[PDB]
């Protein structure tokens, strides 16, 4: 007739302890700070206009990764068998990205990476002519 | 002794609310860091509620906190 | 220290950085004994002794 | 005597230390994905600079002297170029060194010895264990500290309290001699730092839904 | 004999297994049979395994850790805590007449437009899982709270664990 | 150890264990979900018969909860009163705020160190016995004593 | 028989709450992204589109860093185009730097206009042989 | 040499030459040209007649196949998925698609260094023979995996 | 040990790759050159992510990185 309570696991550690304790009030910061970002400036669009998706653009991918953007991006122009291109020049800086993410369209994952690119670069997709273009920014 | 005696028994030190974790979900009796929440209200020490135990080497006996009010009882007796 | 490579230096930034016409890369920085770099996405350090 | 408690301190710090790390580096992914940096940088490569607000504050002086303030706001570090997001790893790993000399004079040969070295070894090793656990706590309050001003400095600008950053491009052809030459010349320089504004229209009020 | 995929959803045979293996004395394995599935040992069973059970005045209550009877960030279900849920159907088959409400439980951690339709997420899964194991869909109801009412408090970690949960209530009449 | 307390003062778990399992066995219902706890109490054995009276035997019983209350660090405690329906609305109403405040009272001079002490009673709007055919026998009119151990 | 748990899984209470933080934080900043980022329509982008004449399907690895006029005048005699120009020339040269090994001199021609930017701009006549280049003042 | 790995961590490549003989010896097709590798499995030994439903048998096979793919140091998987022709193109398509996609998420939560997984099936449009008496028993209706061995 | 065991063994160190050949046409899992694709993931040492140690000494056993940090985890406590 013993006692339980429903949580019984594995053993922790402080250092996690207080790290999750700084995570949170990360987190807290992050999320007041996208509110008061949406509110503060309306959206216009979506880059959905500029790419969007077709055929054979479906098969799936579970992709971890944490380096420069266009030997990933020409991976996926082999997965696709649309043909690359590169436009401007590519800045003295790298332009880094990381992506920790499972099982998605690619065209939500190159939306993705539009999306984490910045105002440094830019991806666009013809896909009559199965054309994926990279162009860079045109400063400096 | 035993924190979490005659049940599941210690999991870990949770350092958050400095308590040990039975296995049985319980917080023990005990503690397990010095930040946690105590029932204090008797202390030692001299020269307490001033600026403490001034610490240099005194020719007398004479002992005197860092206000400039003095404690006899701190100081010895003759 | 000077260094010359194909991978790509992250950490312990640099002054002056120069690509060839290959990506062999050369790169001008202070005097560390410990380097990370990406390789291909998994990223990795670098034991650099004589400091 | 005390020496192998002070000895047993060193090697509670030693081993502390390297499972410290160890519970770090394996928990890796999520470390670098909510410290992220690059997704932050600004425009031209600028780290951004790092803002402090407190609130509701009160200052006596002396006797017969108050002050009180509503919210003050303070630049920390100010804002520079760089080349390269700056990481975790020069805030968090800790260093280790194995400690290879336990000093061979005080060898026990009593069982008192023996007594008196377990329990002194045993104090030592927990005193190393809390001053690294305090080593840790510093570090990672310091680096919540600066991603802290940062995110500030991010939402003031949102809310129109701070300058932006200026900086002025200057565009030459070919240079140089007959025998060094160089096709472009692009200098970038930065004029305004970042900065407070003082004035009152320039206020931009925030609501939500 | 068994499938550990939830026997293919079948009405399950236990007892016969056992008194042939008894007899491989009927009697004995009759009466070993009823040790077995008698109530009181499925309710030991179950606080062998984590899970909590309550029962008060009329109205019965069942609460379920979600990390180790969910998969994590998911409407996914860990098939590995096939037991329990076998035993939950086992002991639910008992009350074939009052209605049941499911409730999902998060921690305070993101957005509450998240941790709401993660909740919503959860209790339509562990309803529709009880649906198909055979109570037909109008005695079923499902809500999954955010952190509006909480058991435990979210300053301790350990209390934060204990927060997150799965509610089971059914009446009686 | 000589100066920093190992534990909290007068408490043990083993102790708290076996009185629990003692307080079960005597059939007084005690659950525990989370860092809450419920003890209900029945009416009759506690009570005289509709009635704000206390038999002698009673004071036993509230001794040794006392003894197992202060086992926790407490903060706020609520105790609600529960009746049958017997006369009026008022009349029962009135009975559960009597009871209340006696045992709170009892309980306050006792060695717990609440600093809220709450009490109310409703009567017999919410029963949780849809059987309803005993007086004061029948276990829908109680005492509950509510709290959240903190920390 | 064997189904294996996760090799890599969140068992501890606290890591829980730690990865639930990196997939708030991740997504607040995704969103942070999508309401920040600026974009243009496809329907008036100013990008030279492929004159798709059978004169400019030819491949070459070409490398250049320079002027603009003495490349555009090469790649129009490749093309077996004339070449006019439209504007005065300014002080400075509008300098461009293309290096490839193996493309079209389409996609050429339009890299080209994507790196004039707002100094000049580029056009192509197929019915009467001709590629103009066109100053901005 | 006491500082530095002499070798990757968990290779003993006259295990890994002894479980390919074994995988070789159980009949999954093992295929070894240059530093390509291709894994071919029947479908009729991983699933149930047309059915995106993993047998309970077959966690075991799973297993050891990702025991060997845990060997190498690697970039890319490329999952591929083939059936036979029974009711329509797109019923084909989606089957394909989801068993290849359980077979990677299960990959994916298994602890296979790669950077990338990528998957997609195809139905019954690239058949490796003109033998076509079965349905799922034919040979052609599979799962292939490869990848290219990295430096 | 043996690195291209249970095969024709070891046919030499293509320094190129900084691998063994195993004499069937297969790579070795072990290595030959300090410039290979090693995965590197815990490190030993001390003013790492610093200007590294100061070739002075101190008196005391105050250990000084080059860029000004000072390290007590390294140095010696009292």
């Amino acid at each position: 007739m013993k006692f339980k309570k429903p949580p019984i696991n594995n053993p922790s550690d402080d250092a996690t302890i207080k790290l999750a304790e700084a995570a949170v009030s990360v987190s807290d910061s992050m999320l007041e700070m996208a509110k008061v970002e949406k509110v503060i400036t309306p959206p216009s669009k979506d880059n959905t206009l500029t790419i969007p998706n077709a055929y054979n653009l479906q098969a799936r991918a579970s992709v971890d990764w944490s380096g420069p953007i266009e030997e990933l991006t020409a991976r996926i122009a082999k997965a696709a068998h649309f043909r690359f291109r590169v436009l401007g020049k590519s800045p003295s800086v790298p332009v880094l990205i990381s992506i920790s993410t499972k099982d998605e369209s690619l065209a939500e994952i190159l939306r993705d990476i539009d999306y984490q690119a910045g105002k440094k670069a830019s991806i666009h997709v013809y896909p009559n002519s199965q054309v994926v273009e990279l162009r860079y920014a045109k400063i400096y | 002794d035993g924190c979490c005696s005659k049940m599941g028994g210690i999991n870990y030190c949770d350092s958050s609310a400095g308590r040990l974790v039975c296995n049985n979900g319980f917080y023990s009796t005990c503690y397990c860091t010095r930040h946690a929440v105590m029932d204090l209200q008797f202390l030692m020490g001299c020269c307490l509620w001033h600026g403490g135990v001034y610490p240099q080497l005194n020719s007398s006996g004479l002992v005197v906190c860092n206000d400039g009010y003095v404690s006899e009882e701190c100081s010895l007796q003759k | 220290m000077y260094v010359r490579t194909n991978l790509t230096i992250l950490s312990p930034g640099w002054l002056a950085s120069m690509t060839s016409a290959d990506g062999t890369h050369a790169y001008e920085m202070q005097k560390s004994p410990v380097l990370l770099v990406s390789w291909h996405g998994k990223v990795m350090q670098l034991k650099v002794e004589g400091l | 005597k005390e020496t192998a408690l002070s000895v047993g301190a060193q090697a509670g710090l030693a081993w502390r230390a390297k499972i410290i790390d160890e519970q770090l580096n394996k928990q890796a992914r999520n470390l670098d994905a909510i410290y992220d940096f690059n997704s932050l940088v600004l425009e031209h490569n600028i780290l951004p600079p790092v803002l402090l607000e407190g609130r509701n504050t009160l200052n006596l002086a002396d006797a017969q002297s108050i002050r009180i303030s509503d919210r003050t706001y303070k630049v920390a570090k100010q804002a520079h170029f760089i080349t390269t997001p700056p990481t975790w790893r020069q805030y968090l790993w800790m260093d280790y060194v194995k400690p290879e000399a336990p000093n061979v004079t005080l060898l026990p040969k009593t069982k008192a010895e023996k007594e008196i070295w377990c329990i002194y070894t045993e104090r030592g090793w927990k005193n190393g264990i809390d001053q690294a656990n305090t080593i840790l706590e510093e570090n990672i309050a310091r680096i919540k500290e600066d991603f802290g001003g940062m995110i500030l400095y991010r939402k003031l600008l949102a809310m129109n309290m701070v300058s932006p950053p200026y900086v002025s491009h200057t565009d030459l052809g070919v240079t140089g001699d007959g025998s060094e030459i160089h096709i472009d010349d692009r200098v970038l320089r930065i004029t305004a730092l970042p900065e407070l504004n003082v004035n009152s229209a320039e206020w931009r009020a925030a609501v939500a839904k | 004999c068994f499938h550990p995929p939830y026997n293919n959803f079948q009405p399950d045979r236990r007892a016969v297994k056992r008194v042939g293996v008894d007899t491989g004395g009927g009697t004995v394995g009759l009466v070993a049979s009823i040790y077995r599935d008698s109530k009181r040992k499925i309710i030991r069973d179950l606080q062998k395994q984590d899970i909590q059970y309550v029962e008060y005045g009329d109205t019965r209550t069942l609460i379920i850790p979600t990390d180790k009877y969910f998969m994590f960030s998911s409407p996914r279900l860990n098939e590995i805590c096939y037991p329990g849920l076998n035993n939950v159907i086992r002991l639910l088959n008992f009350y074939p007449q009052s209605t049941i409400y499911v409730a999902g439980f998060t921690d305070n951690v993101g957005s509450r437009s998240h941790k709401r339709k993660l909740s919503q997420a959860q209790a339509e899964t562990m309803m529709t899982f009880l649906w198909a194991n055979g109570i037909a869909a109008k005695r079923l109801k499902a809500e999954g709270y955010g952190d509006k009412n909480a058991i435990s408090d979210n300053a301790i970690i350990h209390g934060s664990a204990q927060n997150r949960r799965i509610e089971i209530q059914w009446f009686t009449s | 150890v000589p100066k920093l307390p190992c534990r909290v003062d007068g408490a043990c778990d083993a102790t708290i264990i076996k009185m629990m399992t003692d307080l079960n066995k005597k059939g007084i219902k005690v659950a525990s979900v989370g860092q809450n706890y419920l003890i209900s109490i029945p009416a009759s054995a506690l009570f005289a018969d509709q009635s704000p009276r206390l038999n002698w035997a009673s004071y036993s019983l509230l001794n040794e909860i006392a003894a197992f209350l202060k086992q926790f660090r407490k903060i706020a405690i609520t105790v609600t009163s529960y009746s049958s329906k017997y006369v009026s609305v008022k009349r029962e109403r009135a009975l559960t705020l009597a009871r209340s405040r006696v045992v709170s009272e009892y309980l306050w001079s006792q060695g717990v160190d609440s600093r809220i002490i709450f009490t109310q009673g409703l009567g017999s709007d919410k029963p949780i016995t849809s059987y309803t055919l005993g007086g004061d026998r029948s276990p829908n009119a109680r005492v509950e004593i509510t709290f959240r151990r903190a920390v």
